[PDB]
DNA sequence: TTTTTTCGATCGTATGTTGTAACTATCTC
DNA sequence: GAGATAGTTACAACATACGATCG
């Protein structure tokens, strides 16, 4: 079982797999990583019983099938110690593996690979492939609305829905809603799943500049994404999610159109004297006029006036400036359309150019 | 498969067994438009506190309107029943006790409801919150915003601060009687198409001790061990129902101060295998019956006719004070039975103490 | 290693200096006085630069080693002070001190200040190596018996006329706290330049700041001084001492007394003391305590102790101190109506 | 963990329900120590987590079986007190409940085992209440206890109770004779002290417990003729103090039984000591001493960190005091 | 639609405050004379109205008509204070604002002059929940605050505050309201609300209030809900007055007279009526206690139970005190024994049988 | 010539270390 | 003269140690 490894190739995958691994083992073998050889590739896998990450590296020299477990810390230290450019020779000799770095021979303890909690058989309920750009855009536009720590555990993640030839990401936290839709060009069964925060953030982290498409397959209880030479597998909350379309206001009478940059600057300027803890502002909308008022616990007040395209009845609405600013920043467009019904109803925000993504904010009642 | 206590949860006020006063008060309040912002349901174990709170939430957040008879078919009712309704936030108060959770929850009371008209915070097992959490709650509970309602459910109201009790409308549930539990069990079994006998249902209702969840758990035990049949023999075997005159024989031997026969009977019962607490309860009942007979000769009920004569003999020999002393000794033995090296050892110690109590 | 006392350091310093000095003890006053005297003598001998560090694994030894190896731009004969941890040196600290010992040279003057070292702590390679060229100072707080002598010596040094009654008052009020005694003497001298410290003058300018330990309380109980025991218990309560330590300290002596009294009827007392390995100085007190009370007492005391422990643990009560006072009175020759004992 | 033969019947019942998809989501097994309920729970868990069960027996070849044998199954959760400590904290319960909100990695059932529900604190039980009430799908809870009457009433009222009983004394004696090699009287006494549990008697024989019992018997035989009970302290002061207090209580109860002329006695190997106790002590003093011993044992087993030596010494001193004439004996109260 | 009575009927003037005459008089005299301190602390039970008095004082200080003991209630400042919108009334929730960072921020932002009013009133509620660091930070500011700054504090447990904080403030302790004041306030509120009521219902509600007036208002709301728009004696008795019936007194008299048949008949009648057994024991114990108090002091019995006064007095003249003590102890022990009894009715019957068996005058006949 | 105290759960203050995001400076196009 | 890449500073989140209260 002779394996020749180059430090340059081995460096980055080792750090990637060791990333999720933490100091606290919680199990004798959890800290250890599984190294296996199949055909002409070597797979290094690491998991913490919640998420699994496996990286594959091509092999050219002749070899035979095998699989073992190696501690992560010792292997990382050995790799770091060796000078850059060194070639590592790894052999299997009994219960302890042999590492031959030049004239230095090291014996590393090996635990049986049959006891490693690694998934053996995978069944895909729905599988597809997409460019990294689309997935990155959807995640970036829908991530900021996820709840962090809430009693409603089903709100602590992102809802991925495949419908016909459309992929939809939904995020909610009880006060704001973000929905994004994008065509995929393939017909898929109607299916909805929930991915927790950890899976989404890990997927975003591992995702890089669009070079090759990534393939995502979702089964009964798990989701596995393969990109380049990495595969990341996670499990799902499975707690059911509220229907977003119900949350969206029905028949919004009042429509307003404005410039994204002007509104962003106005909100940023008004937020200077806004309440630090609450960050509350008041909007008075009248015919082709929008007045933004901010108050401070120190009795300070700020007022701004802007010109917009509006023709409905005068309205006064309270809002949280931080959420509006986040929505405007994520939207990243030129013209913004706001749909509202009354002073005690949620307000929807979209782009005049296209309706690919929508946001909803619930006003604060004083 | 879902257990009976988890499948037959009431879905409307018509399905609630007992608790007439609370339901009537809630219906009157909803009809007259006098909704309060704080409700505290206090009661014993398994009397429908959570069920009543959920039904009240459904009524408050029904699409048709604020009604005491929720439709149960509109989207709001269906989502509340499923448990994925955004505006209904159900706190645990046992897994989330720290002040940070309460403080961040109280900072989200300003935003309007996402879909419904009221934001309903259902706090269950509220008696497991720290003092800081209660103090933080106080002022918000006193004068919350219009679109927010607080529902509290506890099984130990005396552990809460007095101010918290004073800031809420208290509804005290009552323990269900034997007849109501028996009727509910019969109805459930008829719906489920399961054979049953009147004696088995009566025994289960008596053993439920006023809790319906306990009755359903015992019924499930009988079904599992009764080969899908609630028979009298199976229930008696599970509950260790004394049938012969072991209790009367032991009482007579104890009164006669014949320790040898008492110990022989104890050994025989242990060899057979009997629930000691049931035996003590039967002995207490017999002593009470003897005392009643001493009070009036007609107290003896016909049910215990087969031993009537013998019973009367005791009423003609044992002074009432001695009967009271024996009753209290057996009661104390029952109380301390769990906290003994062995149940048989506790029974033997109690009976030896009773034997040594002979004042004559 | 030259062992000395704080009252014999000025003569040694005048005779000459030494490579290193070690100050171990408990009383802050004597330790700081010795430190000040040593630093003043060193400065008189040309030691200008002074640096202080607190020994701690968090603290970095690289800076100290660099300072020892480095030489000042326009100074010589540097002084280094090391404050040992209260718990005591650790193996890593021992290795660091061993490394430092080699770096020591003529110009560098090392002064170590810290708590008294135990038998295991004293046994160290660096300490043994430095013993050949080290001066150690024993700083132990004087006992109540030795306190009046120290107070009289202090008064004589400052040119103050202190009466016996005033000496006793000062010893009682500031027992175990020499710093308070010194500050009180300074304040009294400032108040009256004449220096005639009569009893009323001291009584009108003294406050209660005594410091005690549970061992003192147990010794007072054995002696039988009810007033002293109550004063010690009150002081311990005021300073915020957990009663658990008091209970466990009293338990050992109470059980030993019970066992000795039970066995005293068949064996000589000296043989029992030898078997139980009691301190020689404590034998007289133990015998007096045994002869002072009979088996009737030391049995109700066990009941009181058990009830107090149960109240503390099961009930989490707050009346522990009252029960402790009652037990203290019971151990002394008092009636103790026994309704409280709940026999 | 040993599979005793007498556990075969009960298993055949419980598994049957789980074969029909009618098993309760929370099972509470009542059994005396040494009855092997842990083995039954482990067998049920192995059957539940097996992916290709062969009737009532786990295949032993599927991935689930391999992981369970290796003790690394992701979907298997166990709640036990930490090393050294003798209680189960709230943090472990909270962690398990939070983890349960996610789907099983292997796409199967999730098993949560509580080693001893009696060790749960009030906060832990209250936290576990709601999770036990409405657990997620394909979630099974297994609990074990000796006396279900001590558990919180709300916790009790939402679990299916299953009671285990020991076999007849003849069967247990035969099994012990097959396993251990001692006199018939010794085996019978060990079984009776164990409340009929065959496993506990084997544990007593395997170790120094029997030697400690013999030493205690010798010390008591020396003490009874005289008034020197304090000498028993050396025989009692030890980690296994509750067991020795239980042995003393059984001896006193046997003495009382002999005083009343009974026939069966718990101790059938030391008739002379029982006779001496009966002769030299009156029934009232025996009852008072038995009550004191039981109360002290309960206090030692209940209170945390209580001083063993002080309590035992006080108990011995009070026992000596009672034997004196003109002493008011205690009376039970409620 | 209707707002809760407690929130609606909040005293908006010193004339609307029920009781607490001493504190109101002191505050009025201070405002009239002009001797205004910079630190007021209010203490008492729950529902006495510390927060209401603090709000009234804040209205009095910041009024466009000047510093007056009788605020107009019509000027915009009074309206804003009533609506909780005044800019110069900083209300602090000490329960949530416990960390010292909030206290440091408040003390850092205490120098600026008020916007509109003549004072910047800091009303800190539940001050007893602050950590020691917050108290220490607030010490010096309380010692020498700016002229235009006033501090008002309210708490339920002033015993846990630092001694220095107590020394640095003017203390006002409110006492619990008596039955008559609560009854009068409830009658006035119901008359204003146009809701039918009966005198005994008001008496029962006042007795159940136990000082706290907010408890009285909550119980009144419960009674209104139960009675379907009316406050009837039966409606109140259904939820609160399940006890206090002549059956308890009849049982006590029968037990005193050793009439076993009468006691058994009364027990059967109570069982038919569906009477809670623990409540029955509580009522019997209460009646025995009040008879004992009558024996001690003739003025123990007030008008509350005047309907039975005469009868009670008779039981005081005949029954020796020792018999009353024996009955009380027996009933108390039976109450201790009730939870472990096989049945509640059986437990009560056994308790009464034990009481009859040891009757001091005529014990039950002994066997022969 | 030397002797070391209950335990669990919850709340608050202050310091030190690591990682990510936002803003600024320099080199090459 | 402007844009892209690399480096520095500031803010937020996590980890460790010490002190205090109530059950
Ligand atoms: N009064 C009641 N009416 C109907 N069902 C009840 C009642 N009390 C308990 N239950 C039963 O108990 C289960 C719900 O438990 P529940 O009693 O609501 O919890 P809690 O202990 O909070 O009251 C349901 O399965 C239900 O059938
Ligand atoms: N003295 C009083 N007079 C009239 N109503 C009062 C009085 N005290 C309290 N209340 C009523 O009780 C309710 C609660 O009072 P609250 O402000 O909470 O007092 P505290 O601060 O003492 O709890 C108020 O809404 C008010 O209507
Ligand atoms: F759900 Al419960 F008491 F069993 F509130
Ligand atoms: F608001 Al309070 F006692 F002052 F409940
Ligand atoms: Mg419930
Ligand atoms: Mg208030
Ligand atoms: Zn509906
Ligand atoms: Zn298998
Ligand atoms: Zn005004």
């Amino acid at each position: 079982m002779k394996f020749t490894v180059e430090r340059e190739h081995l460096l980055k995958p080792l750090q990637q797999v060791s990333g999720p691994l933490g100091g606290r083992p919680t199990l004798p073998i959890l800290g250890n990583l599984l190294l296996q050889v199949a055909d002409g590739t070597l797979s290094l896998t690491g998991t913490d019983l919640e998420m699994e990450m496996v990286a594959r590296v091509a092999l050219v020299q002749p070899h035979e099938p095998g699989a073992t477990t190696v501690p992560a810390r010792k292997f990382f230290d050995i790799c770091r110690g060796l000078p850059e450019g060194a070639e590592i020779a790894v052999q299997l000799e009994g219960e302890r593996m042999l590492v031959r770095s030049g004239r230095s021979r090291f014996s590393l303890s090996t635990l049986p690979a049959a006891d490693f909690p690694n998934l053996d058989d995978w069944q895909s309920e729905v599988e597809f492939t997409l460019p990294q750009a689309t997935m990155k855009r959807l995640i970036e536009a829908t991530q900021f609305s996820m709840a962090h720590q809430d009693v409603r555990y089903y709100l602590n993640g992102m809802l991925f829905e495949t419908e016909g030839e459309e992929l939809r990401t939904v995020a909610t936290d009880g006060h704001r809603l973000a929905v994004c839709s994008m065509p995929i060009g393939q017909s898929l069964p109607s299916h909805s799943v929930i991915v927790p925060r950890k899976g989404v953030i890990e997927l975003m982290r591992m995702l890089d500049g669009g070079d090759n498409p990534l393939r995502v397959q979702i089964g009964s209880n798990n989701i596995r994404a393969h990109v380049g030479d990495f595969i990341f597998t996670s499990k799902l909350v499975d707690g059911r999610f509220p229907d977003y379309r119900r949350v969206l206001p029905k028949n919004p009478d009042k429509h307003l159109e404005a410039g994204c940059d002007l509104l962003k600057q106005a909100f940023a300027r008004a937020a200077i004297l806004s309440n630090e803890k609450f960050r509350g502002v008041r909007l008075y909308v009248s015919e082709n006029q929008l007045k933004i008022t901010a108050n401070n616990p120190e009795q300070e007040e700020a007022e701004e006036i802007l010109d917009v395209t509006y023709s409905g009845a005068e309205m006064e609405i309270g809002f949280n400036v931080s959420y509006v600013l986040d929505v405007l920043n994520a939207l990243k467009c030129e013209n913004v359309r706001m749909m509202l019904t009354d002073s005690v109803s949620s307000v929807q925000i979209e782009d005049a150019a296209s309706q690919s993504a929508a946001y909803v904010v619930m006003p604060m009642r004083l | 498969y879902q257990v009976l206590a988890r499948k037959w949860r009431p879905q409307t006020f018509a399905d609630v067994v007992g608790q007439e006063h609370v339901l009537t008060a809630l219906a009157n309040g909803l009809s007259l438009g006098r909704i309060h912002h704080a409700y505290l349901f206090s009661g014993t174990r398994g009397v429908g506190k959570t069920s009543i709170a959920r039904l009240l939430a459904k009524g408050l957040n029904c699409e048709t309107g604020i009604t005491a008879t929720p439709c149960g078919v509109c989207d709001n009712c269906r989502e509340i029943e499923q448990g994925r309704f955004v505006d209904l936030i159900e706190i645990d108060a046992a897994s989330r006790t720290k002040v940070e959770d309460t403080r961040d929850l109280l900072d989200n009371v300003q935003y309007a409801p996402a879909r419904g008209r009221f934001k309903v915070y259902l706090i269950d097992e509220v008696h497991m919150l720290s003092r800081h959490s209660f103090n933080a709650l106080l002022k918000t509970l006193e004068e919350p915003p219009e679109h927010v309602k607080f529902l509290l459910a506890t099984t130990d109201p005396q552990k809460l601060p007095v101010t918290i009790l004073s800031r809420c409308l208290q509804f005290h549930l009552k323990a269900l009687d034997v007849e109501q539990i028996r009727h509910q069990l019969e109805h459930i079994l008829n719906e489920e198409h399961i054979a049953h006998e009147p004696r088995a249902l009566q025994l289960l209702a008596r053993a439920a001790e006023g809790s319906l969840r306990d009755a359903l758990s015992l019924t499930d035990q009988a079904i599992a061990s009764g080969d899908g049949q609630v028979s009298t023999q199976a229930v008696s075997a599970m509950l260790g129902t004394l049938d012969d005159d072991q209790a009367l024989s032991l009482v007579e031997a104890m009164v006669e101060a014949n320790g040898e026969r008492v110990m022989a009977l104890i050994n025989e019962a242990a060899a057979r295998g009997i629930e000691w607490e049931a035996l003590l309860v039967e002995m207490l009942g017999l002593l009470h019956r003897i005392a009643m007979v001493q009070l009036s000769p007609a107290a003896l009920g016909n049910d215990m006719a087969a031993i009537e004569l013998r019973m009367r003999e005791l009423a003609r020999t044992i002074p009432p004070t001695d009967i009271q002393l024996y009753y209290q000794t057996l009661l104390i033995g029952r109380k301390e039975l769990p906290y003994a090296p062995d149940r048989r050892m506790g029974v033997e110690m109690t009976l030896l103490r009773a034997l040594a109590f002979h004042p004559r | 290693m030259i062992r000395l006392y704080p009252e014999q350091l000025r003569a040694q310093l005048n005779e000459g200096l030494r490579a290193a000095y070690l100050l171990l003890g408990n009383d802050p006053l004597l330790l700081q006085e010795s430190q000040d005297a040593v630093r003043q003598v060193a400065a008189a001998q040309g030691f200008e630069e002074h640096h202080t560090f607190s020994i701690d694994p968090n603290t970095d030894w690289n800076a100290i080693f660099s300072l020892c190896q480095a030489m000042s731009l326009f100074a010589s004969r540097q002084t280094l002070l090391l404050l040992l941890p209260e718990n005591g040196p650790n193996a890593a600290i021992n290795e660091q001190l061993l490394t430092l010992t080699g770096l020591l040279h003529d110009d560098l003057l090392l002064i170590v200040r810290g708590n008294k070292l135990s038998k295991a702590q004293e046994n160290a390679a660096w300490f043994t190596a430095l013993a050949n060229r080290s001066v150690q100072v024993t700083c132990q707080t004087p006992e109540q018996a030795q306190l009046p002598r120290w107070v009289a010596a202090r008064a004589k040094q400052l040119n103050l006329e202190l009466d016996d009654a005033a000496n006793q008052v000062l010893c009682y009020c500031y027992e175990g706290n020499l710093l308070a005694l010194a500050q009180a003497l300074e304040r009294l001298s400032l108040l009256w330049p004449d220096g005639k410290l009569t009893l009323p003058r001291v009584e009108q300018a003294v406050n209660d700041a005594a410091h005690f330990t549970p061992f003192h309380w147990v010794d007072a109980l054995l002696m039988g001084k009810s007033k002293r025991a109550l004063h010690i218990l009150q002081q311990l309560r005021l300073e915020g001492s957990e009663p658990v330590i008091l209970l466990r300290t009293l338990q050992r002596e109470l059980l030993l007394l019970v066992n000795l009294k039970r066995q005293s009827a068949h064996t000589p007392l000296r043989a029992l003391f030898d078997k139980h390995r009691v301190w020689q100085n404590r034998r007289g007190m133990m015998g007096e305590a045994l002869n002072r009370l009979s088996q009737t007492q030391l049995r109700q005391a066990v009941q009181l102790l058990t009830r107090t422990e149960l109240t503390l643990k099961q009930d989490y009560g707050q009346s522990v101190w009252a029960e402790l006072e009652g037990l203290s009175l019971l151990l002394c020759h008092k009636p103790l109506a026994d309704v409280f004992i709940d026999g | 963990m040993r599979w005793y033969p007498w556990l075969r019947p009960d298993f055949e019942k419980l598994v049957a329900s789980y074969q029909a998809g009618r098993g309760h989501h929370a099972l509470l097994i009542q059994a005396l120590p040494g009855m092997g309920d842990d083995a039954l729970i482990y067998a049920l868990s192995r059957y539940l987590l097996c992916q290709q069960p062969q009737g009532h027996k786990s295949c032993g070849h599927c991935r689930g079986c391999q992981l369970m044998q290796a003790g690394t199954h992701p979907d298997y959760y166990t709640l036990a007190p930490e090393k050294g400590k003798n209680t189960l904290g709230v943090d472990a319960v909270r962690e398990v409940t939070e983890k349960l909100n996610e789907h099983a990695r292997l796409g199967g059932a999730k098993v949560v085992w509580v080693t001893d529900a009696a060790l749960l604190t009030d906060a832990a039980a209250n936290a576990l209440l709601k999770t036990l009430e409405e657990p997620p799908a394909e979630t099974w809870f297994f609990l074990a206890t000796r006396e279900p009457e001590r558990l919180l009433a709300t916790l009790r009222s939402r679990c299916r109770l299953h009671y285990l009983a020991p076999p007849p004394e003849q069967y247990a004696v035969t099994w012990l004779s097959r396993e251990v090699t001692m006199s018939q009287d010794a085996l019978l006494a060990a079984l009776r002290l164990s409340a009929g549990s065959p496993g506990a008697a084997l544990a007593l024989f395997q170790g120094d417990n029997w030697q400690a019992r013999e030493t205690l018997c010798q010390a008591l035989a020396y003490s009874v003729p005289s008034g020197d009970w304090y000498s028993l302290l050396a025989a009692l002061n030890h980690e296994q103090a509750p067991a020795r207090l239980h042995w003393l209580a059984t001896l006193l109860m046997d003495a009382l039984k002999r005083h009343h002329g009974a026939a069966q006695v718990t101790n059938v190997d030391v008739p002379g000591l029982v006779a001496e106790l009966a002769n030299h002590l009156s029934p009232s003093r025996l009852q008072a001493i038995l009550g004191d011993v039981c109360h002290i044992r309960e206090q030692l087993m209940s209170v945390t960190g209580i001083n063993r030596e002080l309590l035992i010494t006080d108990l011995l001193l009070r026992i000596e005091h009672y034997l004196q004439p003109g002493v008011v004996l205690p009376v039970p109260h409620l």
